[PDB]
DNA sequence: TATCACAATCCCGGTGCCGAGGCCGCTCAATTGGTCGTAGACAGCTCTAGCACCGCTTAAACGCACGTACGCGCTGTCCCCCGCGTTTTAACCGCCAAGGGGATTACTCCCTAGTCTCCAGGCACGTGTCAGATATAGATTGTGATATCCT
DNA sequence: AGGATATCACAATCCATATCTGACACGTGCCTGGAGACTAGGGAGTAATCCCCTTGGCGGTTAAAACGCGGGGGACAGCGCGTACGTGCGTTTAAGCGGTGCTAGAGCTGTCTACGACCAATTGAGCGGCCTCGGCACCGGGATTGTGATA
């Protein structure tokens, strides 16, 4: 079994920035990027735990797509193309 | 034997959207106008979105329907985007738009 | 080999009577069945609560007006509204 | 030789990225990111490989949709730049924590 | 003659075994009240929910203890799972 | 005979609990744990609002639970004011918070 | 019939409502700003009340009716049935 | 003869709404505001004595919980003073129109 | 403030390829027809219960004068963030072998619905006591103006 | 000659106490619904296969990221200043209370009736799977607004 850690380190400088351009922003601080990764670590936790609550009830191992999709949907985050 | 479908003069099915009324327990009974009606919004909510995603697809010389123009076309709609209010869309992107204190003031 | 069971003929057919020159690609399709589903399923569930609020047993066709009426927003709801009224009268004639 | 000036190179990158939809994070960084969360809630798991997709779009629409809301409120304090202050009181008007 | 059933019995006894001493107002039984009703509508409808998407019929133990890891949050959730399982046990041995 | 909610020790009724589940129109079937956990959950929660509630009665000096005490005593709770999400308690009033910046 | 009533929200009422907020000094053009949105969110809430209660037959919004107006915005209140 | 300062009596109003939980709106104006908005979705209307109340509860908790965010809003800016800036901006990140 | 050279952007178009559309066979589920129990529409009635008004207070709102501090506008600094170039490091693509887990099907045994009964637990109703609210009053406090001690 | 600053005065908040009313804790009557006990049953646990699809490995390409430098521009600090908001006072006015009458609507009871579930059989509609092609990506290349350097 493998054992991953500092991965948090991988969302790069640049990608955030690509984000940051979708959504509109022109000049970004230097400060943001610990920011966002530390964001997107939460919301990653939350969404994850709900999934993965929704896959052990079912008596599995495999976190699948709509398991997904029903974490996101009891967060009023409606996710619309995987069902 | 005609399709209800046809008797009502929809295309979508109205069998379907009964018994599956019927089966996800949301009443012990369900009457026979209510699996009609639920059709009879269903398909016209299809028949507006599909509208304005192919002309938002014929605005880019596309003649095929993409999740990009279904972004476009539901945050473009004043009562689409109040009906899609917390709803993502996958492959969707998001609106061109920049803010006016951005630009460059020259 | 389990069925699956989606709208997904049913949305091509209205496409295809609306926009008859535009086809639509697969992930548009994979996201008006999910969008065809959702809406099915909030307006299933609001006439579920308002058959239990009056103490009813049936969901008859008032009540899926009624959630009609109360999801959909400002000008949709009186166009399906039209709609809906327009199928069931035909369909009792 | 050539010098754009701080603000057309910016912009040109923000007209590019609202109009394509392609994905904007590694998908190798993000599934390792995922597993390497998920290791805390269910020792040896097993993720469908679209699975870590949908997580992905989730997550990259919510970060955009965080930036959108953080640009306005640094433009509401006669800025350009986005700082923390900005994610954080976006992140506190919007009801997270 | 019309009936309504509340608990207004239930919550006084929880609260005369958990705090001997001290009353409750009208105002404040109708809050509690209120609060029973809607966690347990909560509780239920994402139990039936659960039982629905792996295509069971039966809202068992086990569905109702995953809603209550759905939704309270943290330590409230362990606790109440442990209080759930202690009181399943206690019956099941008649 | 012999109480079911008694059976188990809770103080919630295990059966009208039971009875509204089955009428209620969540599934078809339904078990008999379902009750009894669903019953002890909710004693829990009551029992740990209702606390936290008659303490910050007791500290406001006073012997009588009121909206204002358990709204104070569901705001000022991590997990509890996570659960209240978009709770609105009549005649609660808000949590006294004034911020920094205005202070003198 | 009733007529122009946005101005029963006196200017005070309004000063009251921002220092339970937590306000220190309120502009001039607040007060008017914020009867709109006052008498937006009326309208969101009132229309579904009644809404939810032509549908029962009845003639008299009750206090259930608004209950479950407001819980369908995820604006639940308790206290109130 | 006296003269508070001004910023004395606004925090010892603050501190003394923050801490008593009355009905700040009179009860009348208000119930003819809600019988006059009624009047527009279904005429000659009848209202419970308590749905008025509970609509009045209902306002007032969303007008407070908009006043904090607008301060915090203000506050974010370098000031004190509340505008409709704040308010509008307050109302668009918290997702209503 | 008008003009020039270069660095993306856009459009023409030509190829291919691949994802959409058409079509076939079956198979599962929608339809039809009785039969019945079932809830729901309907008329009357009794009784709340919300509406209307009015008299009277009196607490709260409004309007004005003032003067203080806060928002705003201008200038200057310098720090820090963008642009650009190089190098290389890690993502992407794919080919694939193991194998581990998820789906399926048939059995079966356990646990739940249905029904009648009956008792005991819960709700409406009175009843009186206790605690919250109110009124004065005193003592504690926090705020603001001022003479005095420094530069 | 002004600022600092400890120091003096005054309105507001807060304990402490009586007293007072109403709102809760408690006992009673009655009812309705929950608990047993039996029967039928159908849904979930168990086992066995099996096939598919996810992990792990590797190997090659290549483009995206990291770093480092350099220049500019924008965020922050500092000050003046004009206005607009808070504070307070005095007059006025509707909001609250309570009280009474009125009628309109609402819940309940019996009554019927039409309608939706149940079941058995039939066929047609739709889904999975296989072919065929036309829209889109992709690349090369020519034409076009645009942007900073020139004047």
């Amino acid at each position: 079994r493998k054992v991953l850690r500092d991965n948090i380190q991988g969302i790069t400088k640049p990608a955030i920035r690509r984000l940051a351009r979708r959504g509109g922003v022109k000049r970004i601080s230097g400060l943001i990027y610990e920011e966002t990764r530390g964001v997107l670590k939460v919301f990653l936790e939350n969404v994850i735990r709900d999934a993965v609550t929704y896959t052990e009830h079912a008596k599995r191992k495999t976190v699948t797509a709509m398991d997904v999709v029903y974490a996101l949907k009891r967060q009023g985050r409606t996710l619309y193309g995987f069902g | 034997k005609a399709s209800r479908s046809a008797k009502a003069g929809l295309q979508f099915p109205v069998g379907r959207i009964h018994r599956l009324l019927r089966k996800g327990n949301y009443a012990v009974r369900i009457g026979s106008g209510s699996a009609i009606y639920l059709a009879a919004t269903l398909e016209y909510l299809c028949a507006e979105v599909l509208e304005l995603a192919g002309n938002a697809a014929r605005d880019n010389k596309k003649l095929r329907i993409m999740p990009r123009h279904i972004q476009l076309a539901v945050r473009n709609d004043d009562e689409l985007a109040k009906l899609f209010e917390g709803v993502t869309i996958a492959d969707g992107g998001v609106l061109p738009n920049i803010q006016s204190a951005l630009l460059p003031k020259k | 080999k389990s069925r699956k069971e989606s709208y997904a003929i049913y949305v091509y057919k209205v496409l295809k009577q609306v926009h008859p020159d535009t086809g639509i690609s697969s992930k548009a399709m994979s996201i008006m069945n999910s969008f065809v589903n959702d809406v099915f399923e909030r307006i299933a569930g609001e006439a579920s609560r308002l058959a239990h609020y009056n103490k009813r047993s049936t969901i008859t066709s008032r009540e899926i007006q009624t959630a009609v009426r109360l999801l959909l927003p400002g000008e949709l709801a009186k166009h399906a509204v039209s709609e809906g009224t327009k199928a069931v009268t035909k369909y009792t004639s | 030789p050539h010098r754009y000036r701080p603000g057309t190179v910016a912009l040109r990158e923000i007209r590019r990225y609202q109009k394509s939809t392609e994905l904007l994070i590694r998908k190798l960084p993000f599934q390792r990111l995922v597993r390497e969360i998920a290791q805390d809630f269910k020792t040896d798991l097993r993720f469908q490989s679209s699975a870590v997709m949908a997580l992905q779009e989730a997550s990259e629409a919510y970060l955009v949709g965080l930036f959108e809301d953080t640009n306005l409120c640094a433009i509401h304090a006669k800025r350009v730049t986005i700082m923390p202050k900005d994610i954080q009181l976006a992140r506190r008007i919007r009801g997270e924590r």
